[PDB]
Protein backbone atom coordinates (compact mmCIF):
# COMPACT_ATOMS: atom_id res chain seq x y z
CA UNK A 1 0.00 0.00 0.00
CA UNK A 2 2.91 2.00 0.42
CA UNK A 3 5.95 2.34 -1.82
CA UNK A 4 8.58 1.23 0.66
CA UNK A 5 6.99 -2.15 1.62
CA UNK B 1 10.91 22.66 18.00
CA UNK B 2 10.05 23.22 14.41
CA UNK B 3 6.23 24.47 13.06
CA UNK B 4 5.67 22.97 10.07
CA UNK B 5 2.04 24.18 9.46
CA UNK B 6 4.00 27.02 8.19
CA UNK B 7 5.10 25.27 5.07
CA UNK B 8 3.35 24.97 1.92
CA UNK B 9 3.75 20.97 1.30
CA UNK B 10 2.48 20.32 5.46
CA UNK B 11 -1.18 18.84 5.27
CA UNK B 12 -1.63 17.61 8.72
CA UNK B 13 -3.67 14.78 9.76
CA UNK B 14 -4.98 13.13 6.39
CA UNK B 15 -6.85 10.26 5.36
CA UNK B 16 -5.07 8.72 1.87
CA UNK B 17 -8.30 9.21 0.35
CA UNK B 18 -8.58 12.51 1.07
CA UNK B 19 -4.96 13.07 -0.54
CA UNK B 20 -5.40 10.75 -3.73
CA UNK B 21 -8.45 13.05 -4.42
CA UNK B 22 -6.38 16.38 -3.41
CA UNK B 23 -3.63 15.40 -6.18
CA UNK B 24 -5.26 13.62 -8.92
CA UNK B 25 -5.52 17.04 -10.89
CA UNK B 26 -2.42 18.16 -10.39
CA UNK B 27 1.06 18.06 -12.18
CA UNK B 28 3.85 15.14 -11.75
CA UNK B 29 6.01 16.52 -8.86
CA UNK B 30 3.22 17.74 -6.49
CA UNK B 31 3.64 16.91 -3.61
CA UNK B 32 2.22 17.04 0.19
CA UNK B 33 3.38 15.39 3.63
CA UNK B 34 0.40 14.12 5.99
CA UNK B 35 0.18 12.53 8.95
CA UNK B 36 -1.13 8.93 8.84
CA UNK B 37 -4.55 8.60 10.75
CA UNK B 38 -3.64 5.32 11.67
CA UNK B 39 -0.08 5.79 12.99
CA UNK B 40 -0.03 9.27 15.79
CA UNK B 41 3.26 11.20 14.47
CA UNK B 42 3.96 8.57 11.96
CA UNK B 43 4.07 10.66 8.61
CA UNK B 44 4.23 10.23 5.08
CA UNK B 45 4.62 11.89 1.66
CA UNK B 46 2.12 12.02 -1.03
CA UNK B 47 3.31 12.41 -4.67
CA UNK B 48 1.66 12.79 -7.79
CA UNK B 49 4.06 10.74 -10.57
CA UNK B 50 2.88 10.11 -14.08
CA UNK B 51 -1.18 10.01 -13.16
CA UNK B 52 -0.83 7.85 -9.90
CA UNK B 53 -0.49 9.16 -6.51
CA UNK B 54 2.35 7.67 -4.96
CA UNK B 55 2.48 7.17 -0.68
CA UNK B 56 5.79 6.60 0.79
CA UNK B 57 6.59 5.84 4.80
CA UNK B 58 8.34 8.29 6.76
CA UNK B 59 10.42 5.98 8.73
CA UNK B 60 12.01 6.76 12.27
CA UNK B 61 14.13 4.68 14.05
CA UNK B 62 17.03 5.26 16.46
CA UNK B 63 16.31 8.83 16.22
CA UNK B 64 17.04 8.98 12.36
CA UNK B 65 14.49 9.91 9.76
CA UNK B 66 13.81 8.58 6.52
CA UNK B 67 12.29 7.13 3.88
CA UNK B 68 14.85 4.44 2.94
CA UNK B 69 17.56 3.07 5.01
CA UNK B 70 20.53 4.02 2.90
CA UNK B 71 20.01 7.84 3.86
CA UNK B 72 18.75 9.64 6.98
CA UNK B 73 18.54 12.86 8.10
CA UNK B 74 17.86 14.62 11.70
CA UNK B 75 14.62 16.38 10.74
CA UNK B 76 11.75 15.95 8.57
CA UNK B 77 12.33 19.29 7.26
CA UNK B 78 16.01 18.26 6.11
CA UNK B 79 14.54 14.36 4.43
CA UNK B 80 11.99 17.13 2.19
CA UNK B 81 14.56 19.55 1.73
CA UNK B 82 16.95 17.06 0.42
CA UNK B 83 13.79 15.50 -2.02
CA UNK B 84 13.15 19.08 -3.33
CA UNK B 85 16.73 19.02 -5.12
CA UNK B 86 17.44 15.06 -5.51
CA UNK B 87 14.79 12.97 -7.66
CA UNK B 88 13.25 9.68 -5.38
CA UNK B 89 14.81 7.57 -8.46
CA UNK B 90 18.37 7.03 -5.91
CA UNK B 91 15.94 5.47 -3.94
CA UNK B 92 12.94 4.56 -5.94
CA UNK B 93 13.56 3.48 -9.70
CA UNK B 94 9.97 4.35 -10.44
CA UNK B 95 9.79 7.68 -8.91
CA UNK B 96 11.86 9.62 -10.95
CA UNK B 97 11.03 13.02 -9.49
CA UNK B 98 11.90 15.60 -7.10
CA UNK B 99 9.76 17.32 -4.51
CA UNK B 100 8.68 19.97 -7.00
CA UNK B 101 5.52 21.60 -5.98
CA UNK B 102 3.44 22.07 -2.44
CA UNK B 103 0.18 21.36 -2.52
CA UNK B 104 -0.65 24.64 -1.74
CA UNK B 105 -0.27 26.35 -5.10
Amino acid sequence: SYVGD
Amino acid sequence: EIDYTAYPWFAGNMERQQTDNLLKSHASGTYLIRERPAEAERFAISIKFNDEVKHIKVVEKDNWIHITEAKKFDSLLELVEYYQCHSLKESFKQLDTTLKYPYKS
